[PDB]
């Protein structure tokens, strides 16, 4: 198991790898036998996607008190919390965890 | 099936589908003799004001009540409906003494 949390993967998800390929500017017009150093500066843009599929594993308890759980505060408050603010800056308030029900040893 | 033999089993557990939650309970009663095995007139003949005053009678007759949620929900199958449904309502049921 990864000592920062996670799935231990022997063949994680795949590095993948972007680059502007190289435009050059003006070349002489004689030959010269050294590399390019001039450039067309350029950047790119678009969009990416990512799908994850997960596999859940239902709780199947016979407690009979509630059980904990992650609730949001239901009080009066400045900025609604995993919101944006007032200049549409999203901030996250606190870590969640994920260990919120419980089962027997 | 006679006197050494049980009539039923104790069923009180509630299974949940993907639409549905049939919750089954089971108590143990106990019936007395009412009235001495009569029917008697009742009434406010002591002494009632005029919003108080009643007329019915009393039967030797006991009655089964379910008409509460906690008779068939768990504290902790009623905070599964709460938090996960935007509705419900009963189906049908099924009586056994």
């Amino acid at each position: 198991s990864p000592l920062m949390g996670g799935f231990g993967l022997k063949h994680p998800p795949p590095q993948i790898l972007i680059k502007n390929t190289p435009v050059p500017a003006n070349p002489s017009t004689t030959f010269s036998a050294a590399k390019f150093a001039s450039f067309i500066t350029q950047y790119s843009t678009g969009q990416v996607s990512v799908e994850i599929e997960w596999e859940l594993q239902k709780e199947n308890s016979k407690r009979w008190n509630p059980e904990i759980q992650y609730t949001s505060n239901y009080n009066k408050s400045v900025n609604v919390d995993f919101t944006v603010d007032t200049n549409g800056v999203y901030s996250e308030p606190r870590p969640i965890g994920t260990r919120y029900l419980t089962r027997n040893l | 099936d006679g006197v050494g033999n049980s009539s039923g089993n104790w069923h009180c557990d509630s299974t949940w589908m993907g639409d549905r939650v049939i919750t089954t309970s089971t108590r143990t009663w106990a019936l007395p003799t009412y009235n001495n095995h009569l029917y008697k007139q009742i009434s406010s003949q002591s002494g009632a004001s005029n919003d108080n005053h009643y007329f019915g009678y009393s039967t030797p007759w006991g009655y089964f009540d379910f008409n509460r949620f906690h008779c068939h929900f768990s504290p902790r199958d009623w905070q599964r409906l709460i938090n996960n449904n935007w509705g419900f309502r009963p189906k049908r049921l099924n009586f056994k003494l």
